[PDB]
Order: C-alpha cells, then structure tokens, then sequence
C-alpha cells in the first residue's frame, strides 16, 4: 500500500496508518491525500488519540512550530516568544531578553 | 321561449320537464307567469323581501327549490302548499331569526332542508311536524343557544344533521332521543362545555360525531353508548386526559381526532379493542409512564408516542404489533430495547432523545422492510458488530449526538443518508468505497467530509466539457 | 376585485369572498384561480368555517352529491344508497328496494 | 575522517546554515546507526530504522548537534553515556520505541535540551532524578505510555517546564501537590486516562497554568481543586461521569475563555455557577433536566452564544436581557416557558429558538427592535394569538417557524420578503396567502395544499469552479412548498 500504511485508496491515498504513526491530510487538486509519518511536518503539531493519531495545523499568529494549539513551541524571527505565544514586545521584560528572541 | 321567464335561463330535465335558473337577476319579486312542468327553480342572490302575496303554487312537479341570498325575514304558513313533489329546499344566507313556525309542516316528499347562514336562534316545537322523508338538515352558521330537543323529537328519519358554528353551550341527556336513524352529527365550532352522561343515548345508527373546535374540559364519556360509531372528532378542546376504557363502547372506530388538546395523561387500556384503528399519534403526554396496551387492536400501521416518561418496553411488544409500518418513540426515557424482530413490515423507526446506552444483536434483526432508522441524541456507547447485518432496505441512518468511537460497517453498504455528528470520539476516516450511493452525510469532523470530496475563456470550455463529472461531484452533501 | 369579492389578485383570482359565500379553487389548469359562489357546484359540497368557507370535492365512490365526506346525498343511477354510501347490493335487513333505489 | 567526512552511506545530506550539515538517515532499515559520522551535523534523523541498541561505538564530538531523532526504532533502554558529547542538543525525539522506563541517568545534565519526546513507548516507571540537570527543558511528551501514577518526585526539579502531556496513560489518582514545583507550567494534558479521584490541593503547584485537559476521564464529581488555578483560560473535563456543576464552581478561575463539559451526564447546574466569567463567549447546556431556574450571569456579559435545552425553566426574569448584550444566538428550546420577556434590550441577536415550550401568546414588545435577527423558531407551542405589530420591526428577518401552534390568523405587517416560512400544524389557518406581499420566499410549509397552489405549485483562475458551485445551489432551486 504505502510506507507505514494499512488501508489505502488510489484516489485518497492512505486512509489508516500503522498503530503509532501520525496521519497527515493535505489537499491535492479537489482531492484529499493522506500520508503516514513518524512525526508531523513544520506548521503542524502531533496529536495522539486512542483511535487516530493526526497531524494538526496550528493556526496561531506568527507561529512556526507548536506544542498544540494556543501554545507555540518556536516563534518566527523578529517576534518574541512568551509562554507559548508570540508578541512584538514582552510585557514583563526582565526575563526578556538575551541575545536570543525568547522571553 | 315562453315557459322560461324573461331574462332567465331554462333547460330540460326529464323530457318536457323544466329546470329554471333565475338567480342573480336582481328580481324584486319572483317571476311572473312561469310554466308548470318546472322541476327545478333557482332564485338566488335576488332581493326577495317577501315571498309573495301572490305565490305561485300549482307547480306540483317542482323537485328542487333554491331561495338563497334573498334576504327573507319570515316564511308565511301557506307558502309551500301546492308543492307536492318538493324534495330539496334551500333557504340559506337569509335573515331568518326562527325556523318557520308552520310553513315547513307536512312537506311529505321533502328530503333535504338547508336553513344555514341565517340568524335563527329559536326553533319552535312542531315546526318540523309532518316531515317524514327528511334525511338531511343544515342548521349551521346560526345563533342557536340550545339543542331544540322538542323540535327534533319528530325527525326519526333524519340521517345527517349539522348544528355547527352556533353558540350551543350544553347538551342535555336524551337531547337527540328519537333520532334513531341519524348517521352523521356535526356539532363543531360551538361553545360546548358540559354534556350529560346520557346525552347521546338516542341515536343508535350514528357513525360520525364531530365535537371539534369546542370548549370541553373533560373527555365526553357519553360517547360510550354509540356502538356503531366509526369516526370521532373532539380536537381543539381543553381536555386534559383520556380515561381508562374510554372507547370501550365504540369498537369499529376507524379515525379518532384529539389533537390541539392539552392532553397530559392517557390510561393504559384506553386504546384497547379498536381493531379497525390504523393510526395512533400521542404528542406531549408527559404524565404517561408506561407503554399503552393494545390488545384487540393489532391493525395499527403507524404508532407515534412522544414527550412522555416511558422507562421501558415489554419484551413481547411486537406480539401486539404486526402490520406496523412506522414507529416513533422519540423524546422518552428508554434504556433497554426489545427485539423488534417480530415487528416485521416495519419501514421507519425513530427513537431520538432517549436514554439508550447500548444496541444489542437481535434488537434490529430481520427488519427487511426497514428504510429509516433514527437513534440520534442518545447515550449509545457501544454497538454490537452484527446489529445491522440484516437490514437490506436500510437507506437512512442517524446516529448523531451519541457516545460512539467506532462503527459496525458489515452489511449496511450503500445507504443514502448517514448522520454521525456529535460523536466526538469518532475520528477515524471513512472511505468513499464501502459506501456508494451516499447522497447526504453529517460528520463529526471536516477532514472526514473531505474524504467524500467536499472540501479566462476556455475555463468555461473546461466547465462545459467536464460537465457531468462536475455535477456528479456535486451530487453529494456533507456538513462538518 | 370581482363580483361578490373583496380581496382579489389578478393572477390568483379571488382570495377572499363576501362573509357567507364559498370559495372554489381550481387547479384544473395547473394554476389556481378562486371563484366566489353562493353554494358549491355539482361534485363539490359546502363546508362552512369561522375563517374560510370552502367548496370541497366529494371523493366518494359512485357519489353524485354529498352532505359531507363519508356521507352521500344522492348516489349514481344503477347504484343503491344506504346510510350515506352506495352499493350495488344492500348489506343487511331491508336493504330492500322499492320502485325507488334507496335501501330503506 | 576527524574533519573531512562525507555523507553517510545510503543516507541523504543537505546544508543547513553555512558550514552546518543536516543528515537524514530515516527509513533505510539500519541495524546499527552510521559509523564514520561527521562533525558539522546539526540535525540527525534516524527514524523507522530497526536500531536494537544505540551504540557500542559512541558518536560524541558532534558538539553542533541541535536535533536528534530516534523514532520508530527498537530501543528497550538508553545507556548512561549515550548523549555525552551532545552539548548543543535542543530537541530529542524518542517516540515509538519499547522504552519501559525513562533513562535512569542517560538524560541527565543535557544543559540545552528544550523539548523531549518520550511518547508512544511502554514506560511505566519514571525514576526520580532522571530529569536532573535539565535547565532548558520547556516541552515534555509522555503520552501513550503505561504510567499508573504521577511521578511527583521526578517532576519536582522541572520548574522551567511550560508544556506537558501525560495523556493516554492509566493514571487513576492525582495526589495533593502532585505537580508542586512546576510553577512555569502553562499547558497540562491529562486527557484519555482513568482518573477517578483527585485531591483538593492537587493543582496547587502550577501558578502559571492556562489550559487543563481532563477530557475522556472517569470523574464522578466536579474537580474543585480547579479553584486554585487563577490564570486558567481553557478548561476541559468532557466525556466524564460528572453529574452536576456545583454552585461557585469556576469562582477561582476568572479569565476563563473556553469550558468543555459535553458528553457528561449533567442533570443540574447551580444558579451562580457561571457567574463572573467576563471572557467567556459561549455557554451550552443540553439535557440538564433538574434545572428549574434560569442561570444568573452577573459579570459575564460577553456571551455570544447561549443554548440551554431540555430543562424545566418556567419563566424568564423581566430584565433577563440586561445581562446579555453581545448575544447572537439564543436557544431555550424544550423548556416550559409560558410568558416571554421583552428581548428588545438583547440587540445583536441573530437567531432565536424557542420550540417545544408552553407559550400561549406573542406580545407587542417581545420581539421589538431586533434589527439583526434573521431566524425565529416558535414551532410546537400553544400560541393562540399574536399581536399585529409583533413582527413589525424585524427587517433582517428571513426565517420564520410557527409550526404546530394552534393559530387561526396571521400578522402580515412588516415581515415582507423573507426566505423561509413554516406554518404547518396550524389547522385553523385556512385562509389564502398571496405570492405578492411575500416575494423571495423559497421554502414554505403549509397546513393545506391549496395554499401551496397559490405559490405556483401543481481575473481569478479556477475559482470559477467555486463560482459554479455557488451558482449551482441557487437558481437551480425553484420555490418549494410542503403541505
Ligand atoms: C529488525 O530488528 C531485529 C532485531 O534487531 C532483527 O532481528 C535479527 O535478525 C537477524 C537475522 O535476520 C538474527 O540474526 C541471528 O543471529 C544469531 C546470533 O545471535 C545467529 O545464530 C542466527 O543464525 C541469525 O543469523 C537476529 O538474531 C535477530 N535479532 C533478534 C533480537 O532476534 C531483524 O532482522 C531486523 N529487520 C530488518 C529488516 O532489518
Ligand atoms: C332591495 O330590496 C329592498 C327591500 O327589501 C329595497 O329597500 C328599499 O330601500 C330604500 C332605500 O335604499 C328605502 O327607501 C325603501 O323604503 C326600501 N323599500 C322596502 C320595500 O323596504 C331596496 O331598495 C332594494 N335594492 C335593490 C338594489 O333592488
Ligand atoms: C319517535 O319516533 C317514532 C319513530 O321511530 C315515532 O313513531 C311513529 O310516530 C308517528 C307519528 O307521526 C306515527 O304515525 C307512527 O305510527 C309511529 N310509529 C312508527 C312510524 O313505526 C314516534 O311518534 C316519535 N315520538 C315522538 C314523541 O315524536
Ligand atoms: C523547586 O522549585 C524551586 C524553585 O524554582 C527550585 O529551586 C532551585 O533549586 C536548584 C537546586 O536543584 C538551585 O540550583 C536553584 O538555584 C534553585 N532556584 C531558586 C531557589 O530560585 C528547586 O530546584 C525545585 N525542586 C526541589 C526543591 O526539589
Ligand atoms: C571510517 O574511515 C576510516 C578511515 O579514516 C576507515 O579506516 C574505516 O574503515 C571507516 N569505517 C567505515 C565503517 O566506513
């Protein structure tokens, strides 16, 4: 069928992944395609569930990589990261900021 | 044509018998001369203040007289004397304030009498005296206050009567005593609040009773004496409950209407022994805690009973219910479910908003006629894998708002509607395959809908060339 | 609007009749037009209501004119009238027909 | 080697920053990891790769290694000196291995480690002081494991943690001060466990916690320990066995924005239970039969969506709408409502659903000045009479449902040109309704068919695909009418 895959269709690709893998759904030309990965690509975050493990896009403003939703793991350059979120200026400061951009 | 009055329109009935139409001609008085052999005389919408100081009897072949909309305030005693062949008299939409005290007497051949749409409030006793052929009586849209029990005591040949749209508030015992031949009685749109216990004891041949649009506070128990009753209507009242053994005296009932009544409770044996009854609907009877007994009424095709507190169904519920097609026990408190297998011929089932926690194996086995199954808004944590294995005709399935995580897919292939929203733990993908012919889908998550494909010039050439394919891709719905 | 009418539309005809008259809707076109009459034409019967008076088609097998539904006033010739419905043969008792065709 | 080493055989390398190398050796089916491995490596991916034992031949001196991935391997353990030379290690990935315990000493003193993934293993034991010397650790994954109890001892050193997942385990109890020292913790995931009992001071540790996930668990009572999380913003305890929300439940947690408690057998909710949550936007309460009174919402006026169904609410306060500005959708269906308040003060209202109530009449002011209202459902009530001007001031009204309400007449003032009109079940409604003073009607339900007969029954590229789909729905739709 495919790498780390158990159930596939020619149209939609992989429909069910191996036990501990994550499924990634991305839209190719009016059609949805599923890939099986050991961990999710940049922009996505890994979410495990008793039925389906899925790669989930993290819609957080100015966030490059995230732990879940509402919490960013790595913020974009030129933007400070404080408690899993991204601001132009850090409210408390003090703990912000060294040479790095991580309050 | 002499014989036919000027400005009027005549036409042959039986050969050399005349039907005369002199309706909306704005006559001040009825036609002059006019010919014998007239078997039909229509004077309607015609400003006739008084039928005449010079009436025209000698029309002994007159079969039908119409005198509607003529604004008559009274009818003289000798008005219809010569009319020996009169079968039907029409006196509607006039300003009569009382039934003619003597004018209608001894019309031996009179079969149907229309005195509706008047202002009649008083019905003098022995005004219908000598009407032995009278079968049909209209007295609706009038100002009656009370059942003219005395006047009605002579009409033992009546078959159909309407006292609707009046102001009758009370029906005494034996109000229609001598009316043994009466078959159809209309008392709808009245102010009937109280009726005696023996108020309907008279009519033995009554088949339809209309007490609709009235002001009843209690179930009319007087009904108990009408053995031959077939159709019963008492909807749009203020009745609060149907008592035990309510229709005990009325088998061979076919239709019963009691909607728009604030019904809270119904006796268990209340609907027993009605073998001709085909449909039973009971909406919002909150005080019902038990499923009704239907012994001797196995000819039900549609049973709906909602908004109650039914905790459980007897194991052998379907033993009482062959021929049943539609079952709707939505909005109840059901936890366990019986076999339902004995309930063959079942086409539709609706069990939404109940407290159902589990679907066993046999609970839906061998329902080959079943088409729609709604189990939405329950607490169904687990379904047996083979629960739907034997449902060939199943096309619509609703399992919305449940506690499901997985799904038994064996059988069930190619249904038309599938609804699975509210099942938050249902996150796995569902293929377009092992599910063709699907046209309407509800899904807990959008990415599952996407699996079913719902996610200058020469672009128009693209649209036109690939038309049937595109419309074939838009022939599927999916709400996330 | 029209004769014996108070509220009409050019497209649909009469929509409301004078107080005590009956509305007749056809429905033979594929389009519905409303006429106002003092009483209903043959095939129909008069039904009065506090809101709308309407002419109602009498769907009874072999019935020419009727008092309401389920009850026929005059049956078709060659068919006997018994208790508001029509049979070729009368059900029980008499059920016997005279020179006339009306099972007494 | 020792400086000039190539790309490992069968592997795929690619330049990162100048003079830094990314080495991808994933899905090559290695028995052992690459031998002659190079410095300048800043990214090493060995995934889905049959590594029974990480090495007898260690590879430190990769002091520029930023990221190590070791997923999908067959590792049962991690030797103590495994990650010694890795001074620049920021992220370590060890998921989908057969680890039965967190490495007793192997993970110690990785100074720069920020994110550690030990999920999808078989770990059941977390030895104390296994996380000792991790000053940069911000993110910890420990889900899909066989944990039985919160390693309170092991967690006592991670005072810099910000995000933790202990989901998909077998945790049944949360002791007092279980996460005591985790003061910097912001996000805690405990969903999909077997948590039945939790202490009263079990969450007293984390002062900076903002989201708590207790979903898919086995709680019988509302978790009162919640009261100590002042900075909490998102709360999840849905799919449990909680029977009621007590009075003053979220008293300790203002600035709450989202709360999830669905799939809980909730029958009763305290009146003041949802007081003082000004940042809350949505309140949904379905099937709480034991509720007899409308809930008080003092200090929480930013509700945009209020739905409360299947209860026994007999009446609404006169000044109910005083508490609900900004409200958009209101749904009090399946209750026992007879009289209705003004609802005029509740502007910005877009949708209203009051079906299956015992409403007998619609007054004048009960729907006045609702200029944003679009959908009004009053089906299955006992509304005998409606004031003529009841709907006079609803310009944006397009959907109206009055099904099964024993109506005889109808108010036609205003209301012109709506989209949906439903009047079935009103048996006394027999009069005719014109096509005029009613254009734009597309969906109609009618008590009688002859009333239906009165309505004529018997630049961008490839977005044109989308325009075709929009245009497909409308215009292919003719006027509908079901009797
Ligand atoms: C995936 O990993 C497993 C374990 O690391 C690999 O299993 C190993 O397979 C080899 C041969 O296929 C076995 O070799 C044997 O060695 C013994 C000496 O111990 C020798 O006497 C035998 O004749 C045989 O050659 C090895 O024992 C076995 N490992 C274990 C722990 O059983 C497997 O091959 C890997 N799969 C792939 C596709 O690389
Ligand atoms: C219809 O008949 C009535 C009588 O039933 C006529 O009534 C007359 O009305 C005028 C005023 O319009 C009075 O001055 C007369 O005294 C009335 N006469 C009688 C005998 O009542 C009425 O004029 C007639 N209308 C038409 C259009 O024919
Ligand atoms: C009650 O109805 C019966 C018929 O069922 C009447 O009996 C007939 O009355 C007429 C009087 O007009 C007699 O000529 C007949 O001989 C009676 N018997 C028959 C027709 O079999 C009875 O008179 C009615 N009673 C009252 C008080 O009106
Ligand atoms: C409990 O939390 C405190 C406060 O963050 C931690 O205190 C630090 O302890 C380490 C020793 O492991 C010192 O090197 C730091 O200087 C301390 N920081 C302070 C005092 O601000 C402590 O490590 C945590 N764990 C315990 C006490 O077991
Ligand atoms: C690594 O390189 C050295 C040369 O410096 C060589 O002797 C050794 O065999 C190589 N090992 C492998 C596994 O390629």
């Amino acid at each position: 069928c495919a790498k780390g895959c158990e159930l596939c269709s020619e149209v939609n690709g992989c429909l069910k992944c191996s036990p501990k893998l994550f499924i990634l759904l991305e839209r190719n030309d009016i059609r949805q395609v599923g890939v099986c990965l050991p961990s999710c690509p940049p922009g996505y975050f890994d979410a495990r569930n008793p039925d389906m493990n899925k790669c989930i896009k993290c819609k957080i403003e100015h966030c490059e990589a995230c732990f879940s939703h509402n919490f960013c793991t790595k913020c974009k350059e030129g933007l400070y990261l404080h408690k899993g979120r991204c601001y132009p200026a850090c409210p408390e400061g003090s703990s912000a900021a060294n040479g790095t951009m991580e309050c | 044509l002499r014989g036919c009055p000027t400005h009027c329109h005549c036409e042959p009935d039986g050969r050399m018998l005349l039907r005369v139409d002199c309706s909306d001609l704005g006559l001040s008085e009825l036609p002059s001369n006019l010919s014998v052999f007239t078997s039909y005389l229509d004077l309607s919408m015609n400003n006739i203040s008084q039928l005449l100081p010079n009436p025209l009897p000698s029309l002994r072949f007159l079969e039908e007289l119409r005198l509607a909309g003529n604004a008559l305030t009274y009818i003289p005693k000798g008005a219809f004397t010569g009319l020996y062949s009169l079968k039907v008299l029409m006196l509607q939409n006039n300003q009569l304030r009382h039934v003619p005290t003597e004018a209608l007497q001894n019309l031996r051949s009179l079969q149907s009498l229309r005195l509706d749409a008047n202002h009649i409030s008083y019905v003098p006793p022995s005004c219908f005296s000598g009407l032995h052929s009278l079968r049909h009586l209209w007295l609706d849209d009038n100002a009656l206050t009370e059942i003219p029990v005395q006047a009605f005591r002579s009409l033992s040949a009546l078959q159909a009567m309407t006292l609707a749209l009046n102001k009758i508030h009370h029906i005494p015992d034996y109000a229609f005593g001598n009316l043994s031949s009466l078959v159809v009685l209309h008392l709808h749109n009245n102010r009937i609040h109280s009726l005696g216990k023996k108020c309907f004891d008279g009519l033995h041949s009554l088949e339809t009773l209309d007490l609709n649009y009235n002001n009843l506070d209690e179930f009319p128990t007087a009904i108990r004496t009408l053995s031959n009753l077939k159709e019963l209507g008492f909807h749009s009242n203020n009745i609060r409950s149907i008592p035990e053994k309510a229709f005990v005296g009325n088998p061979s009932l076919i239709t019963i209407h009691f909607y728009d009544n604030p019904i809270q409770f119904v006796g268990r044996s209340a609907f027993q022994h009605l073998p001709e009854l085909r449909t039973l609907t009971l909406n919002g009877a909150s005080q019902i805690t038990e499923f009704p007994d239907l012994t001797g009424t196995a000819n039900l095709e549609s049973l709906t009973l909602t908004g109650a507190q039914i905790s459980s169904l007897p194991q052998t519920v379907c033993n009482q219910l062959p021929n049943l097609q539609v079952l709707d026990l939505s909005y109840n408190l059901l936890e366990d479910l019986p076999s339902f297998s004995v309930c063959q011929k079942l086409q539709k089932i609706d069990l939404r908003h109940n407290e159902i926690y589990e679907i066993k194996v046999d609970t839906f086995q061998q329902l080959l006629s079943l088409r729609s199954l709604n189990l939405a808004w329950n607490k169904i944590a687990i379904i047996h894998p083979n629960a739907f294995s034997t449902l060939p005709s199943l096309i619509k399935l609703d399992l919305s708002s449940n506690l499901l995580s997985s799904f038994p897919i064996t059988g069930l292939h190619g249904l038309t509607h599938l609804k699975l929203t509210g099942n938050h733990a249902l996150q796995s993908l569902i293929s377009s395959e092992n599910f063709p012919e699907l046209k309407v889908i509800e899904m807990p998550y959008a990415y599952q809908c996407c699996a079913f494909g719902v996610c200058e010039r020469d672009l128009e050439d693209f649209l036109l060339d690939f038309e049937e394919d595109l419309k074939a891709l838009h022939s599927v719905q999916c709400s996330p």
